[PDB]
Parts: C-alpha cells; structure tokens; sequence
C-alpha cells in the first residue's frame, strides 16, 4: 500500500550530473505517477516495451531509477538509437529498453 | 489519413474540437498519450482518423500581468474516455484538505515557449458511404465514359472504364460494392447520375 | 412539475429475436457475417411496462453497455428520454424529446423535477438548466399528443448505445396489432434497426429514465413500452443482394 | 589537452532549449518472481471454478 517514493526523488535538491548519473533501485511499493502531476509538470513522458496506459494494471519484479540533469535541447537524446554527445559520451539507452 | 493526401479527399462529416493547453502539454493530444490532460481534459481514441493543429496564441492569450481565464482539471476519480467531456465543478481530497480538482493556468507573456499558451483545433474526419460535405480544393474535370480512366469520385479513386448504369441508388448511396469488395458503380456528385 | 401518485404495474417477457441492429457502415451484400459485440440476447428476459388510467410505471434503469427499448402504444405517449449519471444538477444530463413538431437533444445540467413528464403537450421535464454545451433538432417529425381508442397498432424500437462520447442510435417501426387484454408480447421475426442518429454528447451514461405525456388532467395514458440491456455475444447476420 | 568534462551554465533567462532539465529513466524488470512494484489497481475476491 506504500506509494513509491517518487517525490522525494524528482523534489531532491540536487540531481546528478549526466556524466555521473545516479541509479536508485525501487521496491516494496505502489508507482502511482497521477500523484505527482500537482508539482510536476512531464514534458516528456515516453515508455518503450510497456505502454504507458497500462503501467497501473502492471506489477514489476524489479525497478530501477536514474536521474540526471540535461540541457532541454538534449532530452530527445534520452531514447534508444539516438546519436549525441549525451547518448555517445554520458548516458546510453539499450536498443531493446 | 495521410495530410499531403487532405486537399485530394471528401469527408462525409468533420467535427472541430477547439482548446487552449501550455505548450509542454500539446504532445498529450495524440492516441496512447499519459499525461495531465490526456487521462483529465481531453482523450483521443486510439483509431482516431484526423488530424491534431496546433500554435502558439502568446498575442491573444498571454498578457503581462498573467491571464488567468483558462482552466484545466488536475485529478478525476476515474480516467476520461476518448471524446468524454467532465464540466462539473468538484474538490477532491489530499490527505485532511479538500482542493478543487481545477486548477488556473497563469500565461505570461514574458514566459519560456513551454509555459506559453498554445490554441490547439483537432479535426475528427468521418469517411462514409454518404453524401459528401467538405472536400478538398481540387478542380473537377469532364466525365470520360467508355474509356479506361483514372477516376476521383468525392476522394474515392481508382481505374476503370465509366459507362452509364441501369442500377438504382438508395438516397444517400454515393457507391456500389460486390461480395469482392469491388467499387462497381458511382453516383456523380455534379449530375447525380449512377 | 406534476406531482404523480399513480402506481406502478410491471412484468417480465421474453425478448424474441428482437434487437437486431446493422453491426456496421460497411456495404455487406449476399453474405452471412459473424459479429462480436453488444446486442439483446435472443429469448432473453426483458421488462414490460404498462401504464393506464391508474397506472404510472416510470423508473430509473441502469444503462450498462448499451439500452434496447421498445414503445407498443396508439397515442405517441412515450415523447423520449433522460440519459446521464446521477440525472441530477451536479452534472450534465442529455435530454432527447419530441416537442410536438420536432425531434430534439439538449444537454445541459438540468435540474429535473422528480417526475419529468409532459401535461397533454405542455413540459414539465426539469426546473432550470445550465451550462448547455448542446441544443439542436435532430429531425422534423409530426408527433400529435392526441388519445386514440382501439388496439395498439404499431411497435417503435431503439437501440442506444455509447462510442467515442456519441450516443448512438437505431430505429425501426414495424405495425404491431396488441388488444389492450391480449397477454403482454413483443412481436416475431427479426426486425434490423437502422443507424438513425449519432449525438456528440461527451458524456457519462450510467442511467436512464423515461418521458412520457399524461392527459390534460395528469393522468396516465395506455401504453407500454419494454426495457432491455445489450450483452457481448456473437451474432451471425443474413444480408440479401439489396444489403438488408 | 582539454578537459573532457565541460560545465552547463544554467540560467534562469535562457530559453527552453537552454534551460535544465530533470530527467528520471525507470528501466522495468518483468520476471516470472515476486512482484515488489505494482499500479494502485484494487484486488477482488478469488472467483472459482
Ligand atoms: C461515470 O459515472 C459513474 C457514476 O458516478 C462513475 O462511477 C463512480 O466512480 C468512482 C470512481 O471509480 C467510484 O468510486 C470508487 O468506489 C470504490 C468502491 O466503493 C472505492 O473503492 C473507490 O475508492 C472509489 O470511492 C464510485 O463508486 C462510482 N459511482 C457509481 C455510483 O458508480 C464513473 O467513474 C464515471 N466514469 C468516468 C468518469 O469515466
Ligand atoms: C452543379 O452545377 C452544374 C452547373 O455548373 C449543374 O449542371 C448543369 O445543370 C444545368 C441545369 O440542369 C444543365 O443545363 C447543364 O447542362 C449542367 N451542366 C453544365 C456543365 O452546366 C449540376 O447539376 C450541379 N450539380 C448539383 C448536384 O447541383
Ligand atoms: C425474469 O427475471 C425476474 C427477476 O428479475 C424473475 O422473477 C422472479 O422469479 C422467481 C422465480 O419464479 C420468483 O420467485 C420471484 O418472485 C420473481 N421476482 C419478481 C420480481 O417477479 C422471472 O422469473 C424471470 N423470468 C424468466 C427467467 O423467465
Ligand atoms: C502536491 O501534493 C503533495 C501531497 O499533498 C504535497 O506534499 C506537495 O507539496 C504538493 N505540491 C504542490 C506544488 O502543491
Ligand atoms: C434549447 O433551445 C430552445 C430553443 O432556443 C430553448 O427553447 C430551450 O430552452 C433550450 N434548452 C436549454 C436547456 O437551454
């Protein structure tokens, strides 16, 4: 019945550089992602192998977390099979996420 | 639909849903999108046939000092299906507090693109065997009959040779189809002849 | 509003092949087609309701996934109906009646009186209404509020459904001799129910109530009219070369 | 030689494109195991035969 704990994470005063990205492991808890649209605005929210409408019909064995920060114009490199600084030199995706 | 093909077809009936959201949030009104306005504004359905426009309105709907007339909801108990429209005025409950489940978008004209007010007009196109109200631009030419020819009938195409027809059509029948699933006859818009 | 004693008289009847509706827009010619979705069990067990000089019977009944109705009357006594979720002033309600003259839809948040009905051609549906996001004419169609006597000589059938905040509706009218002490019975024999109309309402539908007229007196008129609800089966339909 | 690392300058007058973005990638693991994370779905009762 435990809501993951989301918001202390988005909210955490400082996030990692994208060089240096943090990996969190989730566990023991409810996702529920409707919570947090009164202090987070998702300018992209994009889901691959899963869609993004059935994540609340959905259980998971294992969750995990990675936060960084990025420049806007750099946010579209966050996907498989994107070429760029942040996805050749900082953070890759795997082409079947 | 295809939009290079748009001024090449007819539509049966088109329908104009018309709204102003924040700009990080017109990426929300496209089938299978998650998000603010799509699971509590306003859902596409998920074979939606038309098409989504959609710009920045900073010069009618931003000011200075901030307007404030435009309303969005922040929480429903249960998600909007496709095309359902919540205009009831409720609050729902965090923890002890009762908030109102609509919340006030402040657009100011000095904001970043993502926070600007954006007009967003999506056009739902319906394409059915019926008299055809809104076409495209493009100029009629003269019935060939008894000839192979490439034909548009009202954005249906196809080739074949046009002769005259002893068929009855019902009313509102523009198109004749066989077991195959072969167009075998037309009404022509202009003269209404089969 | 109309302040109504009258009680109510109900009973159960068998749906027959009643309810068949066309499944699609799509021109099918000489062909059987199998079709899974919602539709009136055939021999299924439907409620009749019948009214008279003494008999009021008018309730709210669930909508589910979709509605097959049915008016055996003479005198044009069911004038249409009230779809919605709480049918109430804190939320949107669609309104579709026949004033007189023509065929109507409102939806707004109307706050109805706790019998809607008419009094011989003058309404006396809902207090006050707000917040219309849709008033139009759907057809032109002469409906007098007249009292016939006799027989009742002709079944009105509709199926609703809801897709994509559109209340879907189908129609048939077929002649249908009912005595007034003849047992209470739908027609044999399948009837297709056209596509008639299609109303962008963007609304909840949970519930239904029904609208009908009394005479200038407030009393009720003879008629009946049958409530069934649509459930997910798969039927077989045989179209003939015309498509019917 | 140049450092390999090179620093943003976030500020708060730059446009979107140049503005700092928090980005949270949940990397799901769906296994035949003991589920630890699940939607705030309602369970019902076990229905039999
Ligand atoms: C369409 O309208 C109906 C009628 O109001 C809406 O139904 C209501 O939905 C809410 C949320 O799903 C139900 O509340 C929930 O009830 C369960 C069981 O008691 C409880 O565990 C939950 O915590 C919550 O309170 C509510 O009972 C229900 N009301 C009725 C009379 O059915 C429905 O949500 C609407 N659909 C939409 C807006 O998509
Ligand atoms: C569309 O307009 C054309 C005329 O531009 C109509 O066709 C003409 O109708 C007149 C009157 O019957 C005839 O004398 C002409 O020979 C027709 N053709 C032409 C080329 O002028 C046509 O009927 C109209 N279609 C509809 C559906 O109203
Ligand atoms: C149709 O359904 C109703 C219930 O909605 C059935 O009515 C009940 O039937 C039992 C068994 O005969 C009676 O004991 C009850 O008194 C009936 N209730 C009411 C309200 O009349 C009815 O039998 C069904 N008809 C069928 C299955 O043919
Ligand atoms: C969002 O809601 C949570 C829970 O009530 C609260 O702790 C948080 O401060 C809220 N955020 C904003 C920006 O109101
Ligand atoms: C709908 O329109 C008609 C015609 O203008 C009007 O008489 C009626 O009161 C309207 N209904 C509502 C509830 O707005």
């Amino acid at each position: 019945t435990n809501l993951c704990p989301f918001s202390e994470v988005f909210n955490a005063t400082t996030f990692a550089s994208v060089y240096a990205w943090n990996r969190k492991r989730i566990s023991n808890c409810v996702a529920d992602y409707s919570v947090l649209y009164n202090s987070t605005s998702f300018s992209t929210f994009q889901c691959y192998g899963v869609s993004s409408t059935k994540l609340n019909d959905l259980c998971f064995t294992n969750v995990y977390a990675d936060s960084f920060v990025v420049r806007g114009d750099e946010v579209r490199q966050i996907a498989p099979g994107q070429t760029g600084v942040i996805a050749d030199y900082n953070y890759k995706l795997p082409d079947d996420f | 639909v295809s939009s290079t093909k748009l001024n090449d077809l007819c539509f049966t009936n088109v329908y104009a849903d018309s709204f102003v959201v924040r700009g990080d949030e017109v990426r929300q009104i496209a089938p299978g999108q998650t998000g603010v306005i799509a699971d509590y504004n306003y859902k596409l359905p998920d074979d939606f046939t038309g098409c989504v426009l959609a710009w920045n309105s900073r010069n009618q709907d931003a000011s200075t000092s901030g307007n404030f007339n435009y309303y969005y909801r922040i929480w429903r108990s249960e998600k909007l299906r496709p095309f359902e429209r919540d205009i009831a005025h409720y609050d729902y409950q965090v923890g002890t507090q009762f908030k109102s489940s609509l919340k006030n978008y402040g657009f100011y004209s000095s904001a970043g693109d993502s926070h600007q007010p954006y007009r967003v007009v999506v056009l739902s196109f319906e394409l059915l065997n019926a008299p055809a109200t809104v076409c495209g631009p493009k100029q009629s030419t003269e019935l060939i009959k008894n000839k192979c020819v490439n034909f548009n009938f009202n954005g249906l195409t196809g080739t074949g040779v046009l002769t005259d027809s002893n068929k009855k059509f019902q009313s509102f029948q523009q198109f004749g189809r066989d077991v195959s699933d072969f167009t075998d006859s037309v009404k022509d818009p202009k003269t209404l002849e089969v | 509003c109309v302040n109504i004693t009258y009680g109510s008289h109900h009973l159960y009847v068998s749906s027959r092949t009643r309810g068949v509706y066309y499944p699609d827009d799509a021109f099918r010619s000489s062909t059987n087609v199998l079709h899974e979705g919602f539709f009136l069990p055939f021999d299924s067990n439907v409620t009749w309701y019948s009214f008279w000089n003494q008999k009021y019977s008018v309730a709210t009944s669930p909508f589910g996934d979709g509605v097959y109705f049915s008016t055996i009357d003479k005198s044009n006594v069911v004038r249409g109906w009230v779809f919605g979720t709480t049918l109430d002033n804190d939320t949107q309600s669609v309104l579709l009646y026949n004033d007189g003259t023509h065929v109507r839809v409102e939806v707004c948040t109307f706050h109805f009186c706790p019998t809607p009905v008419f009094s011989a051609s003058s309404p006396h549906l809902y207090s006050s209404a707000f917040n219309c996001t849709l008033n139009y004419t759907l057809a032109s169609v002469r409906a007098d509020f007249t009292e016939v006597d006799g027989s009742f000589k002709t079944i009105r059938e509709f199926v609703f459904k809801l897709q994509d905040g559109s209340l879907n509706v189908y129609y048939a009218s077929t002649s249908y001799v009912l005595a007034i002490g003849a047992t209470s019975q739908l027609p044999s024999g399948v009837t297709p129910l056209v596509p008639l109309w299609k109303i962008p309402i963007g609304l909840n539908i949970t519930n239904f109530k029904t609208l009908v007229y009394l005479r200038s007196d407030n009393t009720p008129l003879q008629a009946a009219y049958v409530v069934g609800h649509l459930k997910r089966r798969t039927m077989m339909f045989k179209y003939d070369e015309n498509g019917t």
